[PDB]
RNA sequence: GGUGAAAAGAACCCCGGGAGGGGAGUGAAAUAGAGCCUGAAACCGUGGGCUUACAAGCAGUCACGGCCCCAAGGGGUUGUGG
RNA sequence: GCGUUCCCGAUGCCGAUGAAGGCCGACCCGCGAGGGCGGCUGGAGGUAAGGGAAGUGCGAAUGCCGGCAUGAGUAACGAUAA
């Protein structure tokens, strides 16, 4: 008979910022970091990870053309309309979230992934007026 | 020390004194002395090399003050009319006292 | 000679309700609501234990993996090179030790690369 | 017997949960003067009285 | 069901009440009700083949004889059935009462003498049968019964 | 200690007095008397008359001292029902339940360091 | 339909208009006190333990972790995860 | 194969040093139906081996009888002659 458990970890966080990438390509791999699955302790229900911060949002890449061509429906009011949003606006008209919304689709739906969205720091920088630990990772 | 020894088809990692459960072994009385395998040496100051199924004859000591144990268990199959609750498992252990390496 | 009901019933059903302690509501107080309780618990433990065996297999694969992932390689390629080397062992389980001794996984490791120079 | 009618008994849960609200209030009294006895706030009550008005009997 | 006694009335209109359709409260699911298949008086008896009922006797005397418990008799100083005479013979007669004991003799007077010992179960020899037999640990009988047992089947 | 109470067969809804009962459970005799005393509901009168019994009680009974008990607990109980019939409209007729209740109290004396 | 072997069926005091109770007392027993043996289940309560107010469910099952009564184990509960 | 009632075994054997039934238990024994053990309750019956008999096993028949729930502290409280 065996067991394999990790005792209570010390958070060790992470800035980045690949501004020069592709959100999605980048996204997952922020979020394969948001749950420890790098990390050789797994425990799928325990909700250890790095706490990734992402600064100088946008700027990032996005393929071929999303001129209005992503839309962001994800907004449905109640009465008869499910307002959408095309890429161009959330850049302009306050941006961070496109990267935010790439990374929720990517944790899982639990209270644990909703606790492991709750991890991820993303600001419009550079700048992340909010750390005393940016191990910066590349 | 270290060390991982197979047994019933599955392999467990031993150290210099313990044991648990390991499945019936023709070793019948409690008293008695076997010897299985070994995968991996155990890196400590004595070694640390592995190898092809590791069959270097060095083995582990193990004893065993046994008595084939058992357990609840209950399996209940059910479709539909049928129900066989008609089954209770407990399965043989085989308690063993490890040795040296 | 008239065989009364007599007793045997009310134990019949004791027994299923005990089995059944615990449970939500009638599902836990009712001769039946118990029974079909029962039922699904049936299933369910036996399916699982099933899925619990490969549950670990799985559970494991992304130690080894997310673990020898830090030297520069694939649980694909780990794996691979081991088995063109040798070594009916590790027990996808037993690859705790890239956990507990992680020394003695890195041969392993080095170990592996080597069947694939 | 007729028309609208409850489609399920109401588990004991949300039975109680309906309740919730029904806890009653203690009344709320004071020391009142003369007597260390008890009346509720803005009230004569029938054992000493008030000034001025009059109430049971007293000498 | 038609044995009970209530009307045959059909306690309710059948067709627009909810209600369970119902015959008469005669009905075996109505409590008060009728058994369904209870039992009725009925005979148990059949003739088991004579050549057997004796050719059973026989097995019966026999076994008995075959473990020495068989004894024929002869004397008996018992008279005018007195259980103390009973008692004081069967003493002498190798009979303290710790097997049970079937007498079977032609003499009602000696009959009496032990027709009341717990341990004996006293029946004239005419009535001798494999039940009564195998039910006492020992069988003793007046010379003159073996004989019509015997004549019974030689 | 403690000094019982409980007066059988009330003929008041369960569900009603709990409601006065719970106003007093775990108080100072001195104040449940008062609290009672004010309390708009029909269970007053009658969880009144007992909770004052379990003090004489307690006094007269367990020497306990009035000044220094409480209500340790108390509680009402369910008791056997009268069905009666009601004429529904229609020839319906219902059997309506006038319930009745168990109220118990027991007095407990406060502290004493 | 069933108090108890026997009415010995609860004197007297206390609360209360009564009913009911609390002591006292009878009895082997009063959780044998009177539609009174035994008294199951549904159902209504009081007290205690664990547990819940960002989360979506046939109500369980598998797995780890925490809290509460005995200790290379077990029970009770259940926070996530499957 | 397991249980229920009954008969033979019984002028027997258990039984107030507590039967039957009930309420608990993480014990033991059976693949299972069940069978033992132990602890509280109960207070007078019970019934081995091995056999024989049946009114013999319930979750559903808008089943039947009884009890208790939900709706619900909700509608109502029966002429608006006060
Ligand atoms: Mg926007
Ligand atoms: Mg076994
Ligand atoms: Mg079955
Ligand atoms: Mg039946
Ligand atoms: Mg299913
Ligand atoms: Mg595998
Ligand atoms: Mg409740
Ligand atoms: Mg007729
Ligand atoms: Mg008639
Ligand atoms: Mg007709
Ligand atoms: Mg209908
Ligand atoms: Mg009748
Ligand atoms: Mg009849
Ligand atoms: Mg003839
Ligand atoms: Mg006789
Ligand atoms: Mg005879
Ligand atoms: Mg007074
Ligand atoms: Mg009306
Ligand atoms: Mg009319
Ligand atoms: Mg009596
Ligand atoms: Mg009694
Ligand atoms: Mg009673
Ligand atoms: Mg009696
Ligand atoms: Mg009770
Ligand atoms: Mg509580
Ligand atoms: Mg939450
Ligand atoms: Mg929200
Ligand atoms: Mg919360
Ligand atoms: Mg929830
Ligand atoms: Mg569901
Ligand atoms: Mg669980
Ligand atoms: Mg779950
Ligand atoms: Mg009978
Ligand atoms: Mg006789
Ligand atoms: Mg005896
Ligand atoms: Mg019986
Ligand atoms: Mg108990
Ligand atoms: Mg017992
Ligand atoms: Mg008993
Ligand atoms: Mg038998
Ligand atoms: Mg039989
Ligand atoms: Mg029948
Ligand atoms: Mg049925
Ligand atoms: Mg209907
Ligand atoms: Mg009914
Ligand atoms: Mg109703
Ligand atoms: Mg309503
Ligand atoms: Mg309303
Ligand atoms: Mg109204």
């Amino acid at each position: 008979m065996k067991t394999y458990v990790p005792k209570q970890v010390e958070p060790r966080w992470v800035l980045i910022d690949a501004e020069g990438k592709t959100l999605g390509r980048l996204a997952t791999k922020i979020a394969t970091l948001l749950r420890g699955k790098h990390r050789p302790d797994w425990t799928p229900n325990v909700a250890m990870g790095d706490f990734v911060v992402v600064v100088n949002a946008d700027k990032i890449r996005v393929t071929g053309k999303k001129l209005e061509q992503k839309i962001y429906t994800r907004y449905s009011g109640y009465p008869g309309g499910l307002k959408k949003i095309p890429l161009e606006k959330m850049l302009a008209t306050h941006p961070e979230r496109v990267l935010e919304h790439a990374v929720k689709g990517m944790l899982p739906k639990g209270p644990l992934g909703r606790r492991l969205f709750k991890r991820l720091k993303v600001y419009a920088g550079p700048d992340h007026p909010h750390q005393a630990q940016r191990p910066e990772k590349l | 020390m270290f060390a991982i020894v197979k047994t019933g088809g599955k392999q467990y990692r031993v150290e210099p004194g313990l044991k648990l459960r390991v499945e019936k072994l023709d070793a019948e009385p409690g008293a008695t002395v076997e010897l299985p395998v070994l995968l991996l040496g155990g890196e400590k100051t004595v070694v640390g090399t592995p190898v092809v199924e590791g069959a270097s004859v060095v083995a582990e000591v193990l004893g065993h003050g046994r008595g084939k144990k058992i357990l609840v268990s209950k399996f209940k199959a059910k479709v539909q009319y049928r129900r066989k609750k008609g089954h209770r498992q407990p399965y043989t252990e085989l308690l063993i006292k490890e040795i040296r390496g | 000679p008239r065989a009364k009901t007599g007793v045997v019933r009310r134990r019949k059903h004791k027994k299923i309700l005990k089995l059944a302690k615990g449970y939500w509501g009638l599902r836990s107080k009712s001769f039946r609501k118990a029974r079909e309780t029962l039922f699904a618990a049936g299933n369910y433990a036996y399916a699982h234990r099933k899925r619990r065996k490969r549950d670990f297999r799985r559970l494991w694969i992304v130690r080894i993996n997310a673990a020898c992932r830090q030297h520069g390689l694939n649980y694909s390629t780990f794996i691979h090179g081991l088995k063109k080397a040798g070594i009916e062992v590790d027990r996808k389980n037993l690859a705790d030790l890239a956990v507990r001794e992680p020394q003695v996984f890195a041969e392993l490791v080095e170990r592996a690369k080597a069947a694939q120079g | 017997a007729k028309h609208p009618v409850p489609k399920k008994k109401t588990s004991k849960a949300r039975r109680d949960a309906r309740r919730s609200h029904h806890a009653l209030t203690p009344p709320t009294l004071v020391p009142c003067p003369e007597c260390k006895a008890m009346k509720p706030p803005h009230t004569v009550c029938p054992e000493c009285g008030y000034y001025a008005g009059r109430k049971v009997l007293e000498v | 069901r038609g044995e009970v006694a209530y009307s045959g009335r059909k306690i309710w209109p059948q067709k627009h009440t909810g209600r369970a359709r119902h015959g008469d409260i005669g009905a075996p699911i109505f409590v008060g009700g009728g058994v369904v298949f209870g039992p009725k008086p009925r005979d148990y008896s059949y003739t088991l083949p004579k050549k057997v009922r004796k050719k059973g006797l026989a097995m019966a005397v026999a076994d008995r004889a075959r473990e020495g418990k068989l004894l024929l008799v002869e004397a008996f100083a018992g008279v005018n059935g007195k259980t103390k005479e009973f008692l004081a013979w069967a003493k002498e007669a190798g009979l303290d009462g710790s097997e049970s004991v079937l007498l079977v003799t032609g003499n009602e007077l000696v009959r009496r003498a032990a027709r009341n010992l717990p341990w004996v179960v006293t029946l004239a020899p005419e009535g001798l049968n494999v039940y009564d037999i195998v039910r006492t640990e020992r069988l003793v009988m007046d010379l003159d019964a073996w004989e019509v047992f015997q004549n019974r089947i030689g | 200690m403690e000094a019982k109470a409980i007066a059988r067969y009330v003929r008041i809804s369960p569900r009603k007095v709990r409601l006065v009962v719970d106003l007093i459970r775990g108080k100072s005799l001195e104040e449940a008397r008062n609290i009672l005393r004010y309390t708009n509901k029909r269970g007053a009168y009658f969880v009144a008359k007992v909770l004052e019994s379990a003090a004489a009680n307690a006094v007269n009974n367990h020497d306990m001292l009035e000044d220094r008990l409480y209500v340790k607990a108390a509680y009402v109980d369910e008791g056997p029902a009268l069905k009666r019939v009601l004429p529904r409209a229609r020839g319906r007729a219902d059997i309506i339940k006038k319930r009745t209740s168990h109220i118990t109290v027991i007095l407990g004396e406060k502290h004493g360091k």
